[PDB]
């Protein structure tokens, strides 16, 4: 039928322009955000700080400042390495220096080495192996538990059938203490 | 023709079609669907257990013996289906009265002492569960229950003596069933007359001694009767909110909010604290025992609110006149509605309850006009999008169940009305065109199996052709995919790709030419043959290891899937008051470590931050909402993961992390996200990024003990010294981030004491309180040299944002110690100092604009308790090379008895007469002033208020010279006549002064004279404070033991005899003031013609006195003892927004000329600039993977 | 079921298709051109407008790099005024020695802090939490348990007392039977 295919095409153009709507509601949300409603402060703060040229300077020039300050110490480290002599404040001084580097490194590595990491890795299979036991211990409680609750319910089953039959037993002598009674 | 112009509020809702009402029971349910649907398939299903159900109640009508308990264990089963039958059959031997007889014959202890050895027990858990199963029946079960005495019934298993506890605890779950539906819980808490309500009864049952599962189920039971009673206590509010005022008080609409605070953190307890436990588990800490399935309490606490119909009574509330105008009414019922609209049930109850539903969307509608119509909402008054959402969630989720029960109807035949399916899909794509209808979307489709409706929507289409363009373009296919992807995209939460991975997978698959299901197969990478447990957690974390290149690419965005699925199964909901912790999650943690997690969501967050780092620059910050959500979401996925990570890790026992990767990260993750939000505030989804940025920074400060500080050398290596050095030395890295460090270091520092608080506080808090602002006070001591340059980098800046902050954080950051405060104000005080001494150097002093801001920035830290007294404590000069700090503040003293004809020396001696203001003000202090116990004497309390005597002699000499001169303007006039009132209501600043006046006697006439010859409406202040201090000398001898007489005062006020004449020009003055517009010129008049009426009562010329007893203070307590006993809690401009539209930068902020090219040679060479800027407008322009 | 009117509707929708068309190219233009519109220059960076506190932080660096520069500058000529010693080429040897001491002590604590052996600690003390928080709650359900078994205690007390009086009233009521039976 051609009134068929004729609503099919008028589907396909109504799908197609609510993809325009969508791209019409993208672009218009954009423009909103880029041309926003924003306060004189926000302006003043991406203008004057935000700014490219100005943060591309500070950077340079911290990262100037940082190479010369950390060559400047170097280089007085340095000579007062070639001032370093034996029994002389420098000297001990610079030579305790090395000497505690020496012992942080050595401490660094055995904290670092395969040796430290197999035990905390022992350590760590050891907690996993509680964990385990506990988890373990965890069942046998609630089996524990489950048995517990069976008994009480057994143990109230057979107090409600001693009730009864105390009861029976009561009311029966009873009945027969007033009836053997007019015997007598 | 469905037509493109979109209203979001053109739609209604519409009776249910497809989902069953949330509150509504099984049986109902059932009975309804077997009333309309009629014969069906399962109506055969039905006839065989009813047979069996009307042959079982009577083969057995007299005996009740062990046969009688066996057919009491197969009544359940049959209940739902046999009964429902019947109902429908119109049954005429009331089967419902039979199994109600049954249920209550079962239920008594004096039929059970008749039965077998080990089936007595038996037949009372028989019973309770009938007692269950039938209260879960509907109003006619309930009331036939109810109407033989069920809870009467029930209470005598419970108050039986010697009575098991897995009987009891049975009895409690049947007692929950009969007080769910509402006319159990009506006949539950007002019960018959002439016996004890079910309430009272459970009360007394619960003040006995029993099991601890026991207890808890009756603490559940009560738990939700208190629900009740609130929702019951909220209606008769409504009620007579509703009924008054369509003819009002303030207490039954701040006790209304209040209920409906509690109604809200009652829904979020209540899977905890209103059901009813398994019999086997256990309320332990720790959930260990028992199953793992807990019934939801939601069908029931929808079946309240309906019976009570709370949404009616919201939309009553938020159309009263009187109660519209609260803005807490409005957020305490949206908390409430946003909570019901969180839950597939909830969502449902509002869909079910359509016609309250449409009147409770219309109300706030009009809210939103109403905030329209007053203009506030662009800040303070939140942006509130509830209404649009809750509109778009509830047709979104119409949408669905209309898409539902259009493949119900072609369960025996082929669709051919596709009209209708295409206006659905229609209708709810472009609800997908907004962010707020789009997240709408995303959500919906996420809730308990809702995109099953558009899997199958595509699967049925699959068969007509690919899904493509052969013979026709199956519009519906198109629809399908769009919105699949969408929902994919938009949602956060992604429970739903749990069970539909392998389906949307197999689609993608099935159809590899299309654009849509290409990007939906990207999005779904990592879900391949993946389980979603916790032992999946290694294959996640591998995944987003393996393509952390591909972030934002949009090659690798289905790495946004892998976090969002990896925040989902090892990151815990916001635990609720009441929950016992589920010991999987900490599993989850173990495993996230394990495989290596710290490294893999460092580096995401690092890649993150290296690619919005460019764009952020150029004021792109992600255009498109599609790359927007994507980009949210993987920021707060990985803040989550890092934050369970890390308080699951530092908390309790000391642990050491200093990885000092995540700090650094963070820092600048702030800056790209929650730095500058250009709409002044932040919204929705950019504050949970900085809630969770501060909670991981603030998790390197728990775990720290009062051990690891003993030691400098083992204090400045701390986790949390190292996070402070790591947050302190991002500030002055970049100026883009001066602004981003400020307001983080902002939130991270603690709020100012005193805390204000509704209720009192033990001193366990207070203690508490005090010993983090100590530790904090500690570990910011040896960043001492970052505070100094933090301070001494920001003052003087003309970005208001950044000045406000930096007054903000030397506000918070003062209040923690004596040493931390001493260090800013010894900063700021030298700053001073030294900027005045470096262009005045051999010369007398010249101030400049740097100057006055410098002066702004310590009056608006002055203005404070403990910055004030850290000024005071330094300019009294005690000796610790203080001598600098006394010396400027004389120099300040004399520039205010001197300020000049300068414009800038005229907008300096406002902010020195300021903070005069401020040091002088009795109530800024750390020790409140308080006459009562709880606090040191009033006269102690003066000597840590207010400067030494000599200081205070130098500050009264400013202030009368300052008055007695003809140059000073008029803010400083009416900041000096604040001070001297100041000064008045106390003996001591009031001897000073009165000594001074006898130094310089024509102060007061001065000061008079110019009050009196540019006397207007405008200037009116300054007379009326005037007058008031003129009283405040005069109030006493009606009291104050120091003071002075009429006389003395009026011979005071004239230095030519001529005061008369001054105070009659003041009072005629008034008459040609037309003294009518305010009730100040009536003040005014009143209080001249009442100085007028005692200038003649009394003899005018009289010295004023000269020896009397002086007002001596005590010694200045030290500053640590006065931190020490500060007062840290009380009972209850700066703080809302540092985005103030003009505070500093008014119109000019004397930005400075700089020349940069020329300043470069000087320094080390490089290159241009304007080449390196403008090479990053072209690739990185648009948002992606940037280059840098 | 007319034609024409679907032909006319068809016909509409694509000309409203158009519009929304040559809108997108309106709006994708204007996209274009606001994303971009910030061009430096030369004539703008000679008068850059800088803030009070940024001027005073370009100033404080500049002047800084100064100093550093002249006194490392003062450095360089005094090491070069310095001449070779068996004390200087050792100190400089051991100087050499400090400063790759330093480095790798860095780059180990770097590893020690982030690497494996860092992840490994943080699972054993996660692990130590866990087992402690599940024998924290087992110790709970074990409290629990011992009021289930003083519940169960209770019972047998009460199922003895019972079983005794049920004992004491059965001989009494067969005593007093076969007592008076045969009496009357």
């Amino acid at each position: 039928q051609q009134q068929q295919e004729s609503a099919r095409r008028e589907n396909i153009l109504v799908m197609r322009l609510a993809t325009k709507e969508q791209e019409m509601q993208e672009c218009t949300t954009q423009i909103q955000y880029l041309k926003q409603v924003q306060q004189p402060s926000v302006a003043q703060l991406r203008s004057t700080m935000v700014d490219p040229a100005i943060n591309l300077f500070f950077l340079k020039m911290k990262g100037e400042l940082e190479q010369t300050k950390d060559k400047l110490e170097q280089a007085q480290n340095e000579l007062s390495a070639w001032k370093f002599t034996p029994d002389s404040q420098t000297g001990k001084k610079l030579m305790a220096k090395c000497r505690m580097l020496i012992q942080e490194n050595q401490e660094l590595g055995r904290q670092l080495s395969q040796g430290r990491i197999a035990q905390l890795e022992a350590e760590l299979a050891l907690q996993k192996k509680y964990s385990e036991e506990l988890k373990s211990s965890q069942d046998e409680l609630n089996d524990f538990i489950i048995q517990l609750d069976e008994e009480v319910e057994g143990m109230q089953s057979t107090i409600l059938v001693l009730q009864q039959q105390l009861k029976e037993t009561r009311q029966q002598l009873a009945q027969y203490q007033q009836q053997q009674s007019q015997a007598s | 023709v469905p037509p493109m112009t979109y209203d979001p509020y053109d739609r209604e809702l519409v009776p249910l079609l497809y989902f069953s009402c949330p509150y509504k029971t099984t049986f109902e349910i059932e009975i309804s669907r077997m009333k309309d649907q009629g014969p069906d398939k399962e109506n055969s299903g039905a006839i065989e257990a009813s047979v069996k159900l009307t042959e079982l109640l009577d083969l057995y009508r007299e005996d009740r013996g062990a046969k009688w308990v066996t057919a009491l264990e197969e009544i359940p089963s049959l209940i739902i289906k046999g009964l429902s039958y019947l109902q429908l059959k119109n049954t005429k031997q009331d089967s419902l009265g039979q199994l109600v007889d049954w249920t209550m014959q079962a239920l008594n202890l004096q039929v059970a002492l008749r039965q077998p050895i080990a089936l007595n027990v038996r037949q009372l858990k028989a019973g309770t569960k009938l007692v269950s199963s039938l209260a879960e029946c509907g109003a006619q079960g309930v009331t036939g229950l109810l109407q033989a005495g069920v809870i009467s019934g029930l209470f005598e298993l419970l108050f039986a003596d010697h009575v098991s506890s897995s009987l009891k605890l049975n009895a409690f779950k049947a007692l929950d069933s009969v007080i769910s539906m509402t006319e159990g819980m009506e006949a539950f808490l007002r019960g018959r007359q002439n016996e004890k309500s079910g309430y009272q009864k459970l009360l007394e049952l619960i003040l006995l001694d029993q099991t601890v599962r026991v207890v808890t189920a009756g603490s559940a039971i009560l738990q939700k009767c208190h629900f009740y009673e609130v929702l019951s206590e909220i209606k008769r509010l409504g009620d007579h909110l509703a009924e008054k005022t369509s003819s009002i008080s303030e207490g039954e609409i701040e006790r209304l909010i209040n209920l409906l605070e509690e109604v809200f953190h009652l829904m979020e307890t209540a899977p905890h604290t209103m059901i009813q436990q398994p019999v086997k588990s256990f309320p332990t800490m720790a959930r260990i025992t028992g199953p793992p399935e807990r019934d939801d309490p939601y069908p029931v606490l929808f079946r309240y609110l309906h019976s009570h119909h709370f949404l009616e009574l919201v939309t009553l509330l938020l159309s009263i006149p009187v109660t519209s105008a609260h803005p807490g009414v409005l957020q305490a019922t949206k908390d409430v509605l946003k909570f019901l609209a969180q839950s597939q049930k909830g969502l449902l109850f509002f869909m079910s309850e359509y016609e309250a539903t449409n009147l409770l969307i219309r109300a706030l509608c009009h809210f939103y006009d109403q905030d329209e119509e007053e203009g506030l909402q662009s800040d303070g008054v939140i942006d509130d999008a509830f209404a649009l959402w809750l509109q778009d969630s509830t047709q979104t989720l119409q949408c669905i169940t209309e898409l539902f029960s259009h493949f119900q109807r072609c369960t025996a035949s082929e669709e051919t009305d596709h009209s209708d399916l295409l206006g659905t899909l229609h209708n709810l794509y472009l609800i997908t065109f907004n962010p707020v209808g789009r997240s709408a979307v995303g959500h919906v489709f996420s809730l308990e199996k809702n995109l099953q409706s558009l899997i199958t929507l595509m699967e049925y289409y699959s068969k007509e052709a690919l899904g493509d363009s052969k013979s026709k373009k199956s519009v519906a296919y198109n629809y399908a995919c769009i919105l699949i992807l969408v929902v994919v995209q938009s949602s956060s939460d992604v429970q739903m790709l749990e069970q539909h991975a392998a389906s949307l997978l197999k689609l993608c698959k099935a159809d590899e030419n299309n654009a849509k299901l290409q990007e939906l197969g990207k999005w779904l990478e990592p879900l391949k043959n993946l389980r979603f447990e916790i032992n999946c957690i290694p294959n996640l974390i591998e995944y987003v290891k393996q393509n952390i290149d591909n972030l934002m690419t949009p090659e690798g965005v289905g790495l946004t899937t892998a976090l969002r699925v990896l925040c989902n199964v090892a990151c815990p909901p916001p635990p609720v008051e009441g929950q016992q912790k589920d010991l999987k999650w900490n599993l989850a943690v173990i495993q996230l470590f394990s495989a290596e997690g710290m490294d893999t969501f460092i580096r995401v967050l690092q890649k993150l931050n290296s690619i919005l780092t460019q764009p952020w620059r150029l004021h792109v910050n992600m255009g498109t909402t599609l790359h927007r959500v994507t980009t949210i979401s993987m920021a707060r996925c990985t803040l989550t993961l890092l934050k369970t990570m890390l308080t699951e890790l530092l908390r309790g026992g000391s642990f050491e992390f200093k990885d000092m990767r995540v700090p650094s990260a963070l820092v600048t993750l702030h800056m790209l996200l929650c730095s500058i939000p250009l709409s002044g505030r932040l919204d929705s989804d950019e504050q949970k990024i900085q809630n969770d940025i501060i909670d991981i920074l603030l998790t390197f400060t728990q775990g720290v003990n009062e051990k690891l500080t003993i030691s400098e050398e083992t204090l400045a290596n701390n986790t949390w010294s190292l996070m402070l050095k790591e947050v302190l030395s991002s500030i002055l890295k970049v100026p883009e981030g001066f602004f981003s460090g400020l307001i983080l270091l902002s939130e991270l520092l603690p709020l100012p004491l005193p805390m204000q608080t509704t209720q009192v506080i033990e001193p366990h808090d207070i203690s508490v309180a005090l010993n983090t602002r100590k530790l904090w006070s500690m570990h910011l001591h040896v960043q001492a040299k970052l505070l100094q340059e933090i301070v001494r980098s920001f003052s003087g800046t003309t970005c208001q944002p950044i000045q406000h902050m930096l007054r903000r954080i030397c506000v918070q950051l003062c209040d923690l110690a004596s040493p931390t405060a001493l260090l800013i104000m010894r900063t700021v005080l030298d700053l001073i100092v030294e900027d005045l001494q470096s262009t005045s150097e051999d010369k007398e002093k010249q101030y400049t604009s740097q100057t006055t801001r410098l002066l702004a920035l310590l009056d608006a830290l002055a203005s404070h308790k403990a910055c004030k007294l850290a000024i005071l404590h330094l300019i009294n000069g005690t000796i610790k090379g203080d001598e600098r700090y006394a010396e400027i503040f004389q120099d300040l003293l004399a520039l205010v008895r001197s300020p000049g004809d300068s414009v800038i020396r005229q907008q300096c001696v406002e902010y020195v007469t300021s903070i005069l203001q401020s040091l002088c003000d009795q109530d800024i202090a750390l020790i409140l002033p308080s006459s009562s116990e709880g606090s040191i004497s009033e006269l102690e309390q003066l000597s840590n208020s207010l400067p030494n005597k000599e200081l205070m002699t130098s500050i009264c000499d400013c202030l009368l010279a300052t008055l007695a001169n003809s140059e000073s303007s008029y803010n400083c006039l009416l900041t000096c006549v604040r001070t001297m009132m100041f000064l008045a209501e106390h003996d001591y600043g009031l001897f000073h002064l009165k000594s001074s006046l006898r130094k310089n006697s024509s102060a007061l006439h001065s000061l008079l004279k110019r009050v009196v010859s540019t006397f207007s409406k405008d200037t009116g202040e300054l007379a009326s404070s005037f007058l008031e201090f003129m009283r405040q000398i005069l109030n006493s001898d009606t009291s104050r033991t120091m003071s002075i007489n009429a006389a003395e005062l009026k011979q005071l006020l004239q230095s030519k005899e001529e005061s008369p004449e001054n105070l009659f020009l003041e009072l005629e003055k008034l008459v040609l003031e037309h003294s009518k517009d305010d009730d100040n010129l009536d003040s005014l008049l009143d209080s001249v013609v009442g100085l007028k009426q005692m200038l003649e009562s009394s003899g005018d010329p009289l010295p004023l006195s000269d020896q009397d007893v002086e007002p001596v203070l005590s010694a200045p307590e030290s500053l640590q003892n006065l931190f020490n006993n500060r007062t840290a809690y009380v009972l209850a401009s700066m703080w809302f927004t540092p985005f103030q539209a003009e505070e500093i930068d008014t119109d000019l902020d004397l930005v400075k000329v700089d020349l940069i090219e020329l300043s470069e040679k000087c320094c080390s060479d490089f290159d241009l600039h304007s080449e390196l800027e403008r090479s990053f407008l072209s690739e990185p322009s648009s948002p992606g993977r940037t280059k840098t």
